[PDB]
RNA sequence: GAGACCACCCGGCGCGGCGCUCCUGUACGGCGCAGAGCCCUGCGAUCGCCUGAGGGACGCGCCUGCAGAGCGCGG
RNA sequence: GACCGCAGCAGGACUCCGGGGUCAGCAGCCUCUAGCGCGGGAGCGAACGCGGCUCAGGGAAGUCGGCAAGCCGGCUCCGUAACCUCGGGAAAAGGAGUGGCUCUGACGGCGCCGGGUCAGAACUGGAACGGACGCGGGGAUCCCGACUGUUUACUAGAAAC
């Protein structure tokens, strides 16, 4: 099962100090994936870590398209997320593809 | 009495220690405020004057020698801070200004220079008649 | 209702809104909002700014 | 020494203690006087606050500064969900104040009303009223109990469930506000008015006549634990001050060696239950009317829902009531309105000539959305 | 095992400003923030002269 | 709508999108038979057109895509 | 980066070599090289501090006193008093410009090459230019000491020496 969702980092880093914007965003992208994936472990591809930190530590990209593929079973349930490249987000929402 | 009529409170902008401009042809170039008539002061409150509040002012060195070294009653015609009349219009005058008036309200000199606010006119009539424009 | 027009924006100003100001030359100018007023303090020509009706008239979008 | 120059103790002491209000929302506490022989009317209603307006009106006040002159005043719109009588409550005048006698509920309690009894509805027993519903609904137990209330209790009240779904509030649990039949000719007449209204919708238009003065009681907006400078209005101590300028310099004199009740100190600055009084109701109208906010001056249909929507509120589906003046409380807050206890003797007659419907959100130059599509055209 | 480059910094932008300065594009009275003697020594014109 | 932790008001929340409305002031780019002039046959700060545009949003109406109410703990 | 301060202490310890860019500069502010993430981390953004930022109108009326903030500043060009030990004051005071482009003139070597400095113009930027950074507020007197210098390390930097 792979879920592709748009994650508003800007609507997450708001409410936290600017000097620590980027760390809070990484953690936020780890909290949100767990709720959507209904998993207990989130592993972030190094490529997402590049993207979120690309702008800097004070301001981050407003949104990052994330491909959340659950790759965990046997009660390990690790969910892997890799940043997908899109030109822009118009009619974009969670778009689950595939099944067990 | 001399100031006659009822004025709805308008926001008050000029406290004491203010050199309001003087538009009269009396020749007082500038007036420095000393007090506003009928001010019951609360502790540590500078007394303040709105458009049309009789204030006692002292003419500065720039002004004519005779009026200097004396407290003269004046009525503020223009206040820079915006004031809301009951119409709900918010109006702000370009530069703070005053006209020297008698306890009766007779001005020291006939001419009033530039705009005069409508609240000054109701309280003090002589200004109203000589006003070039009542804005 | 009663609607005036701004001395800068030229957008109809509904009653109760806007700051009305009187200049040194004894003329009332009704500013639309803080924006109509702040752009007028430094007299950035209304024509140069594209949001004012006056530029739209000059650029002919209004015709 | 002594006080030297004389000032005042800042802050009314009657309102102390300044604490988070324990009552869930505004409570009546005192109801209007009975005045036996008056027109039989209900005293109070409950609403939810909405965004403010900027109405323009004409003042026919003899011997006044603005007599016969156009003026603008500020009013707060309140959505009025139509209420339903859910029960009749009796009170007997007794040596210890008011003691209650024989409260009777309706044959069927309303579904929102049932939700009030349980903390959660879905995950709950839902067993409340099970015996009562079977006990009543045959119209016999209801009649005899109502008869007891009429015989042994002088003061009669209508328990009213308000409907939260009609308004945008996510409350979803009916709140119950007591209303009091007042002016009934004799004790019997009041009970019969209530029984007709049992399980029946009442809208605010029935409760409050237009142009009357009413009292707004609400839990006020708060800002959290605050410093003395805002909580009590004490003057800021001089800039150069070790340990910080914002604080009362001396909390007591040596001989009254304790902190006095009146001494200013930090406290929760909000959520106090507060009542304003004698505020006129400028317009009472159904929001459904397409022209509910139109005027002869308007020359367009003009509807209550403002352009861009009421900020921090919903679409005011029905019965908007505007009170001139700002009622206590933030938007989306329960506000009980009651007929005023001590109305201002001299009231300017209410003649609204225009009501502003321009976008509350942002600076809006468009009274109706249509004029805005017209301004931008293509 | 690998050795990476010095990651030398861009000297492209600097190149353009220095060529335009040769034509005098950036020599406006506001841009210079140094005394006229420092920019061209007043002794130096004389030593050449 | 309440907040130091708490407590309180509420609850299948919310996450994304879609509209509206507002904020800002014509977006990138394309085109020009605009441009002081220098000049190879091109360079050019800007200028106009597209473009009351583009961008954004915490308010507001929805929401089609995920979802959302313990097979906890007490009772 | 291990010395000495009870110690792996925002403290005190002598030099050597010292790239680019804006700039007058071994300045400030960025950067190659070169090092490296320190008595830990997460929530939460209440009071109240501590380090800044801004404020309508007026402005010292505050106060023991403009304490503190704030104003000014770079560059070019005019304009620069009283007094005076004529050396100064003096950056007195007081104004004008400053941006980016399109260009034209002055200077070492045509047979090709030097070097960016200065002027002088156009044309254009919401009516903006030292756009960050570095970076005097000014005048009127009076009282002491002439001043450059030295001082009671851990409460007095002066009129004292």
């Amino acid at each position: 099962i792979v879920y592709e969702h748009t994650i508003r980092l800007n609507k997450a880093v708001r409410g936290k100090p600017s000097k620590k914007a980027a760390p809070i965003a990484i953690r936020a992208i780890r909290a949100q994936v767990e709720k959507l994936a209904k998993v207990e472990d989130v592993r972030l591809d190094p490529s997402v870590n590049v993207f979120v930190w690309s702008r800097g530590i004070r301001h981050v990209p407003r949104r990052i398209r994330l491909e959340v593929r659950l790759e965990g079973d046997d009660e390990h349930k690790f969910a892997y997320v890799i940043n997908k490249d899109v030109e822009n987000f118009k009619h974009l929402t969670t778009e689950k593809k595939g099944s067990e | 009495s001399g100031g006659i009529g009822n004025k709805f409170r308008i926001s008050c902008g000029l406290p004491v220690g203010a050199v309001i401009n003087c538009a009269d042809n009396s020749g007082a170039k500038s007036l420095n405020m000393i007090a506003v008539k009928n001010w019951k002061g609360h502790l540590n409150r500078f007394p303040k004057a709105s458009v049309g509040d009789m204030v006692l002012i002292t003419v500065g060195r720039d002004g004519k020698p005779e009026l200097r070294r004396k407290v003269t009653p004046a009525v503020v015609v223009r206040q820079r801070k915006v004031w809301r009349r009951k119409d709900g219009v918010w109006i702000y005058f370009q530069d703070n200004a005053g006209v020297i008036i008698n306890p009766k309200g007779e001005l020291k000199g006939s001419s009033i220079t530039g705009p005069v606010a409508k609240e000054a006119a109701d309280r003090w009539p002589k200004i109203s008649t000589t006003a070039e424009c009542v804005h | 209702p009663r609607i005036e027009h701004c001395s800068f924006c030229s957008k109809p100003v509904y009653p109760g809104k806007g700051i009305c100001f009187v200049r040194n030359d004894s003329r009332v100018f009704r500013f639309c909002t803080s924006k109509c007023h702040r752009n007028f303090k430094m007299k950035r020509n209304p024509r140069k700014v594209r949001w004012t009706k006056t530029y739209r008239l000059l650029h002919n979008k209004d015709m | 020494s002594h006080r030297k120059f004389s000032c005042c103790r800042k802050g009314n002491l009657g309102y102390l203690p300044r604490k988070r209000c324990t009552r869930g929302r505004g409570r009546c506490k005192t109801f209007p006087p009975d005045v036996q022989g008056a027109p039989i009317h209900l005293t109070a209603f409950l609403g939810y606050k909405a965004g403010c307006t900027h109405v323009m009106r004409f003042i026919d006040h003899r011997g006044s500064n603005l007599h016969n002159r156009q003026a603008i005043d500020q009013a707060t719109i309140i959505d009025a969900p139509p209420m339903i009588c859910t029960a009749i409550i009796g009170y007997a005048k007794t040596p210890k104040g008011l003691r209650a006698v024989t409260t009777v509920w309706a044959a069927h309690i309303a579904e929102p009303a049932m939700r009030r009894f349980y903390r959660n509805y879905f995950h709950a027993e839902k067993t409340a009223f099970s015996t009562y519903m079977k006990k009543a609904a045959d119209g016999t137990y209801i009649k005899e109990q109502l008869g007891r209330l009429k015989q042994h209790a002088d003061v009669i009240r209508i328990v009213a469930h308000t409907q939260p779904a009609l308004t945008p509030l996510k409350q979803k649990k009916a709140d119950i506000m007591e209303i009091q039949v007042n002016g009934g000719a004799n004790v019997a007449e009041k009970v019969d008015y209530a029984y007709a209204l049992m399980e029946k919708p009442i809208s605010i238009k029935d409760v409050f006549s237009v142009g009357a003065q009413i009292d707004t009681i609400s839990i006020t907006r708060g800002r959290g634990f605050e410093g003395v400078v805002t909580r009590w209005g004490v003057t800021r101590l001089p800039r150069k001050t070790r340990r910080g300028n914002r604080k009362v310099a001396c909390i007591g004199a040596w001989h009254p060696a304790n902190v006095q009740y009146t001494v200013a100190r930090a406290g929760q600055m909000g959520y106090f239950h507060r009542t304003d009084t004698n505020k006129q109701v400028f317009m009472i109208d159904t929001a459904e009317n397409p022209r509910c906010c139109t005027t002869e001056f308007d020359l367009t249909d003009k509807s209550i829902n403002p352009v861009g929507g009421f900020v921090n509120y919903g679409r005011v589906q029905g019965d908007f009531i505007m009170i001139k003046g700002t009622c206590p409380g933030p938007k989306r807050r329960p506000v009980v309105m009651r007929n005023a206890l001590l109305p201002h003797r001299n009231c300017p007659p209410v003649q609204l000539q225009w009501i502003s419907t321009a976008s509350k959100f942002g600076h809006g130059i468009f009274e109706t959305v249509e004029e805005r599509r017209q301004f931008y055209a293509k | 095992i690998a050795k990476l480059d010095i990651k030398g910094s861009s000297r492209g932008r600097i190149r353009a400003r220095h060529a335009a300065k040769r034509l005098g594009r950036h020599s406006g009275h506001g841009k210079r923030r140094g005394t006229r003697e420092a920019r061209m020594p007043s002794k130096t014109l004389w030593i050449q002269r």
